[PDB]
RNA sequence: GCCCGGAUAGCUCAGUCGGUAGAGCAGGGGAUUGAAAAUCCCCGUGUCCUUGGUUCGAUUCCGAGUCCGGGCACCA
RNA sequence: GCUGACUGGGGCCUGUAGAGCACUGAUAGGGCUAGGGGGCCCACCAGCCUACCAAACCCUGUCAAACUCCGAAGGGUCCCA
RNA sequence: UCGCCUCCUAAAAGGUAACGGAGGCGCCCAAAGGUCCCCUCAGGCGGGACGGAAAUCCGCCGGAGAGCGCAAGGGUAGAAGGGGGCCUGACUGCGAGGCCUGCAAGCCGAGCAGGGGCGAAAGCCGGGCCUAGUGAACCGGUGGUCCCGUGUGGAAGGGCCA
RNA sequence: UCCCCCGUGCCCAUAGCGGCGUGGAACCACCCGUUCCCAUUCCGAACACGGAAGUGAAACGCGCCAGCGCCGAUGGUACUGGGCGGGCGACCGCCUGGGAGAGUAGGUCGGUGCGGGGG
């Protein structure tokens, strides 16, 4: 019972998935610490109460509430305007 | 001194000619020389060890500015030497002394360059402005026979105001360079 | 090259990283040491 | 035979056929088409059977033009294997051909010469196809 | 250009923008967000000296007395493209700091 | 990882028991020859790997950084 | 102990279907045309022509999982019912 | 073929398999790090002695196609790019709070104290434009050290920190 | 409240390119200098200081223009939440909700906040 053979292929790899996103959204209540964004460059950049990481990770300053906002040609800004 | 033979010849001379064949309302739109960078090329002084700031102390003499210490920004190996630590040697003259240069350089310099039947009149094209390029470096008083010892030559590009070479090559022109026409 | 760092006369260490061939000699830093506050170090 | 030049990849996925043609649905060049009625993968041997049949009917007569270009490429595994192993070799390209497609056209001769040249086309071609005209494919202002 | 926009390093409150003309030297304490100004001094066009550095100490020490009365101690120093030098507003007065 | 051995001319290598730098061979000219070798003559090559030091000096003595050569272990 | 699924209204998040050629490549016909091949033809190096290979540019036509100037339906999420 | 990273497949949150398509990693930088101050690309068309078709020089045109050590993608000149000055925060003691998530790992982190660096200052600095360059425990080795020390004092040998 | 300029934000090209006219009394620039502060891998070019003869040429501000760029409906299609049909298959079709992209008409040579100086 003739078998015919075969080869192999260089290619059978991806990497590890690595759960990029926004990860709060306008309107949602927020403590200080919480991260917002998890990006790979600034596709987001950083607005009111809000930091970035050396990793890019936006993160709010304040316990507060979250903004959006397109600037067009100057992007786009997470702010978290603050409750008090 | 602040006043140069060719500053005022360009004032007192030149200056109205230009007025008067080209018909300027504004005093600033009448041309004027911005600035003579002179420049030598080098492609040895990277090699045989070459420290070769012979150049520089020596340009300074002529120039009257100590020159500036221009490097590589590609790598060629092809054509040698690596980006960096490369070579090349380039001065800049405003007022004063750009004047001075200038003055000497027609007055004298051109007298001694070994052919010479003019300056070539097909150098600025439009773009305003004249280059022109030199062999040797003694053609110029304060360079001796006896300090050479290579002959490096250099490139002369002089920068004006005028927009069209017309306007341009009248001010050069009449300012006292001989043209092969 | 793995590398530790010494607070110049007695313990400490803070641990580096030198390229030997490529600029490396006698690595000489001004670091601090909880060993009252704070000085020199060598390789090692 | 009829391939590109260079592709970005060598192999790639089979999809599928929506609707419809995208463009390339009216006329332009010539004056008469030969049109899809159905979708397919059109082989570049299909095309240049077809082709030169045109041609041989009205010997070096008039003007061609072949308006498919057979971009993708077409894998086969070697003959009596089984299954894995990677993706199959390459052995042609195709031209992805779907409904209102004008395939052809000629410029330069009698309608008889056309209308028959193209039907003998449309033999080659494993799929359905209609001849036309210059209708309101006009589309200008 | 004359980018330069570290202005543009504006995070954290009260702005003391500088502009320097040939002829003089104008200044206001600037509240981004509300995009308002608050406090403005002036070189001759406050009516001032004819110098220029010197008028320059003036019109600082002027623009910080008026502001201290409204509250504000304390801000941040701009002039974009400054080389913060020469014409400098070393003033008393204000809590910005230098 | 720890103990050995080494570095000297273009190449392979001798040695004051601290005071001389040399074979051999390759290399270049000259004699021989029907020749090419082997012969026989003359002439070049020295950071004695490295800074320190002992001493009246050092090339061999000692500290030493350095590069190769072995040798015996060890490896959670 | 009413907070659930699912639903209504609001607000963010998105890059597929479709489409498009602005980027990355592929591509038909025509024009113009750097180089190169080759005929005219000579070393005084130019010069003219080419129903040949061929950049960019122009006109007209297309294609794409690893293209996107563009982009639905839907989907995810928080608030209030 | 076996771990890790990029892209697609992946059906517009996340996640998503196959001996599906196609590439990279097992390093590197004492400046390629901190801060302050400056500077702006690739091309294209002229023009210029040696000078190619980019050596260096001049002038226009050129928002980004350059560059950012290295694969890809994202990002980016209103710098993350280039150049210079002082520097060592490539800190020690801590960490509100979150991402991710079966576990254990992985990742971001404001702010407080110590003692610093650059800045007039506002401020910034707990390595590097970002996402690879990695290996739990066990068993040992070094250097430290408030600790334990088999009747007592010390040793031997342990623990603790690195 | 109304002009004009000087600062400084917001909207994010309907703000732009390119053309063409204007403006110097005031602002602002270019300008006059390079002693002094401060500067240049060489240059007072740039940065900086002291000025005020001259110009609005350059740059900046204000107007007009649609050639290029930018924006862009309506209608109709594509695609599709959900409901259901035909074909042997590739795929096609009807319902009810949603509804592009290209393209046609058309529009655009900006709008606005605060503060200052001048009628």
């Amino acid at each position: 019972a003739h078998k015919k053979g075969l080869g192999s292929t260089r290619n059978g790899r991806d990497s590890q998935a690595k759960r990029l996103g926004v990860k709060r959204y306008e309107g949602q209540v927020v403590r200080a610490g919480n991260i917002l964004v998890r990006q790979r460059g600034t596709r987001f950049k950083p607005g009111k109460n809000v930091g970035m990481g050396r990793d890019f990770t936006l993160f709010a300053l304040v316990d507060g509430v979250v903004e959006f906002q397109d600037r067009g040609r100057l992007g786009r800004y997470v702010h978290v305007r603050p409750l008090a | 001194p602040l006043d140069v033979a060719l500053k005022r010849k360009y004032y007192e001379e030149v200056r109205p000619e230009l007025i008067r064949r080209f018909g300027y309302q504004n005093v600033w739109e009448v041309p004027r020389l911005e600035k003579v960078v002179i420049n030598q090329g080098l492609g040895e002084a990277k090699e045989d060890a070459r420290i070769l700031e012979k150049a520089a102390q020596e340009l300074a003499l002529i120039t009257g500015q100590k020159p500036a210490v221009t490097r590589a920004k590609k790598s060629i190996s092809n054509f040698k030497l690596r980006k960096g630590m490369p070579i090349g040697l380039r001065v800049t003259l405003r007022r004063d002394r750009m004047w001075i240069f200038l003055e000497k350089l027609l007055n004298v310099a051109l007298p001694r360059i070994r052919d010479f039947r003019g300056l070539n009149p097909n150098s600025f094209d439009g773009r305003g402005n004249y280059n022109l390029g030199l062999r040797e470096q003694l053609i110029f008083p304060e360079i001796t026979y006896d300090m050479v010892d290579a002959l490096r030559g250099m490139d002369i590009a002089v920068v004006t105001t005028a927009e069209t070479d017309e306007e341009a090559r009248a001010l050069l022109e009449l300012l006292g360079f001989p043209f092969r026409k | 090259l793995l590398l530790e760092c010494t607070e110049c006369k007695r313990r400490n260490y803070a641990t580096e990283k030198n390229k030997r061939n490529t600029p490396n000699k006698l690595e000489l830093r001004k670091y601090c040491p909880w060993c009252r506050k704070h000085t020199v170090h060598r390789e090692v | 035979m009829l391939m590109p030049r260079r592709m970005k990849y060598r192999k790639q996925q089979r999809g599928r056929l929506k609707g419809a043609t995208k463009g390339g649905d009216y006329v332009a060049f010539g004056d008469y088409g030969l049109v899809a009625l159905e979708p397919a993968w059109i082989t570049a041997q299909q095309i240049e059977a077809a082709r030169v049949a045109m041609v041989r009917h009205f010997r070096r007569g008039g003007k061609i033009f072949i308006r498919i270009f057979p971009d993708k490429p077409y894998t086969k595994k070697p003959l009596e294997v089984r299954m894995g192993k990677g993706k199959g070799n390459v052995e042609g390209y195709v031209a992805v051909v779907k409904p209102g497609r004008v395939m052809f056209e000629v410029a330069g001769v009698t309608e008889e010469q056309a209308m028959e040249a193209l039907r003998i086309a449309g033999h080659k071609l494993p799929i359905k196809t209609k001849i036309v005209r210059r209708d309101a494919y006009d589309e200008a202002q | 250009k004359f980018r330069v926009r570290n202005r543009i390093k504006r995070t954290g409150r009260l702005r003391l923008s500088v502009f320097r003309s040939l002829k003089h030297i104008y200044a206001q304490i600037i509240d981004d967000e509300k995009g308002v100004t608050l406090v403005s001094a002036s070189s001759l066009a406050l009516k001032l000296k004819g110098n220029k550095t010197e008028v320059a100490r003036q019109v600082g020490r002027a623009l910080a007395e008026k502001a201290l009365a409204l509250g504000i101690k304390q801000v941040a120093f701009d002039r974009g493209p400054y080389k913060y030098h020469g014409r400098v507003k070393a003033l008393a007065e204000g809590a910005r700091e230098g």
